[PDB]
């Protein structure tokens, strides 16, 4: 799902200093404080009722990194994230009936994210070709629907 | 109208932007023009070409908008009207690209606002351009 | 604040639907639940079987909302003002899904109001049915 | 597959009296006037701030009809919606600059037109048939802006 030449470096290269730990759960956290009726699918984490709490959280930390995964399993099958999420898509779909405008939803958080961090290398084209990759998993993802 | 929390969190924001402002607008704009092409197709005339007089100038006149948006946050529908006849009316701009520019303008924020675009901001800032979308809008009904 | 001629229009249409106001918000109902099941997550006990009286008296629910709406076409943010938090805080329903209950009623309307349903009316109605979103998710702002 | 064995039945059944001629243009002409901004993308046909001279336009009756016809074509091959409206779908993205969103829009106004025509023989359950065929063909119709 199309990144040209230059469109994949500035993002695999980003992608590349992205602190594996971090970047996945403040997403996931900032998603869940932003648009707050996500916080329904996520009730067994505790309290979300304030930033901090939800931020801090330790579950919205360990499985901000376990989806922080799946974006970096698609940044390694491009190709076919049609498959790639294909199983992750039953289960949002299927199983927790996430609506999958969601999917897109988190997506743009974790391009907040990544805009907070790297600041100003975090350009508009690069912006551009990150915006085609969630672009990409969020459809992905949403295969078990369309 | 947002919590009295949102509003202040809005205005200090908008504090910290202050001459940025129309600065930010027009990169705003540069990156919604280049993350969703088909948004360019709204300004023919324009030569959106980065550097642009046109969309830097302009990236001027939504700023100013948006802090008109803010003065009056208590009462947006009647200070925006304006712009929704415009926007919604003549020039037929598709809904959601108003949530386009929206992201795109947070993106902008968060890449000029580090230590200032904490969850809670950001929050009461994608709430506030809801508001401000709501209302370019209003005139679709 | 939608045209005088769509309040016109949907008030004629409302006035059409008359006594079927509850059958076909019913209807409206197990439309949405069976062509987009996510909104299934919402009514866990109602659990809704085809023809369940929970949903047969809660189809009635909706459509005196809509009615009190239609009444109150220009105050639509004071008259529902109490569903929007209902639905918008305790409840957590996804925006996504006020969007398509809506398409379920049009849906609903056309296939049984055939000659009423104009392209007039139809775009009267969505448009009606596009404020009462709106003011429902009020509460997300 | 994509739809159930009682699903298909009625789709291509459902599909089986429509006129043709009809739902295309109906469908169209209802897009441009509930949905005002989609117009801008079709002024070469006229004045169209009428619900009236939009509708009986002859020209949005006769690209009414080649849509119905993509959208036939989505229902003989309800396998490779993707490759299926390919083309159709970068003439759209790179050429005519529709966003994607709208192929749902226009995808629901087309069952609007239905549940209109068939009254009630469109129950629930058919209507949930033809949201999946329509969820599709719009999502293969934008697999290029990604
Ligand atoms: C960009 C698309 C998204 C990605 C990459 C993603 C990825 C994942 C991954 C990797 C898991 C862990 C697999 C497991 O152990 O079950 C997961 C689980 C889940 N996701 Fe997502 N997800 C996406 C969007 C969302 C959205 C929008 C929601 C709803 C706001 C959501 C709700 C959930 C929930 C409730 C679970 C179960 C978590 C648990 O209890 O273990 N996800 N997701
Ligand atoms: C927060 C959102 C937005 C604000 C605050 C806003 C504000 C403005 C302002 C202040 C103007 C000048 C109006 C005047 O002359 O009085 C303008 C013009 C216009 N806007 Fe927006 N706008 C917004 C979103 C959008 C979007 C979603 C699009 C494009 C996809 C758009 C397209 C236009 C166009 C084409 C004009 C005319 C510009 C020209 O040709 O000079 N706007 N906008
Ligand atoms: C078309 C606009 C809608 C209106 C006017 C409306 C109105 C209502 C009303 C008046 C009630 C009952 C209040 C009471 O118990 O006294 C209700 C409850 C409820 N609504 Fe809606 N509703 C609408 C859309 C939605 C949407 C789109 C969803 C999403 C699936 C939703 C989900 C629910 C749920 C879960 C309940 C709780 C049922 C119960 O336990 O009684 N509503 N609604
Ligand atoms: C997803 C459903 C749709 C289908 C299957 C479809 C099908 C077609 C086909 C096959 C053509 C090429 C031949 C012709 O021009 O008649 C076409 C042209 C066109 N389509 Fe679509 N389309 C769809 C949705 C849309 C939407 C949502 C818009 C409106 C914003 C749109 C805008 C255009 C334009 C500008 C043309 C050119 C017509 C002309 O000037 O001759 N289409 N469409």
């Amino acid at each position: 799902v199309h990144l040209t030449p230059e469109e994949k470096s500035a993002v695999t290269a980003l992608w590349g200093k992205v602190n594996v730990d971090e970047v996945g759960g403040e997403a996931l956290g900032r998603l869940l404080v932003v648009y707050p009726w996500t916080q329904r699918f996520f009730e067994s984490f505790g309290d979300l009722s304030t930033p901090d709490a939800v931020m801090g959280n330790p579950k919205v930390k360990a499985h901000g990194k376990k989806v922080l995964g799946a974006f970096s399993d698609g940044l390694a099958h491009l190709d076919n994230l049609k498959g790639t999420f294909a199983t992750l898509s039953e289960l949002h779909c299927d199983k927790l009936h996430v609506d999958p405008e969601n999917f897109r939803l988190l997506g743009n958080v974790l391009v907040c994210v990544l805009a907070h961090h790297f600041g100003k290398e975090f350009t508009p084209p690069v912006q551009a070709a990150y915006q085609k990759v969630v672009a990409g998993v969020a459809n992905a993802l949403a295969h078990k629907y369309h | 109208v947002l919590s009295p929390a949102d509003k202040t969190n809005v205005k200090a924001a908008w504090g910290k932007v202050g001459a940025h402002a129309g600065e930010y607008g027009a990169e705003a704009l540069e990156r919604m023009f280049l993350s969703f092409p088909t948004t360019k197709t709204y300004f023919p005339h324009f030569d959106l070409s980065h550097g642009s007089a046109q969309v830097k100038g302009h990236g001027k006149k939504v700023a100013d908008a948006l802090t008109n948006a803010v003065a009056h946050v208590d009462d947006m529908p009647n200070a925006l009207s304006a712009l929704s006849d415009l926007h919604a009316h003549k020039l037929r701009v598709d809904p959601v690209n108003f949530k386009l520019l929206s992201h795109c303008l947070l993106v902008t924020l968060a890449a000029h606002l580090p230590a200032e675009f904490t969850p809670a901001v950001h929050a009461s800032l994608d709430k506030f351009l809801a508001s401000v979308s709501t209302v370019l809008t209003s005139k679709y009904r």
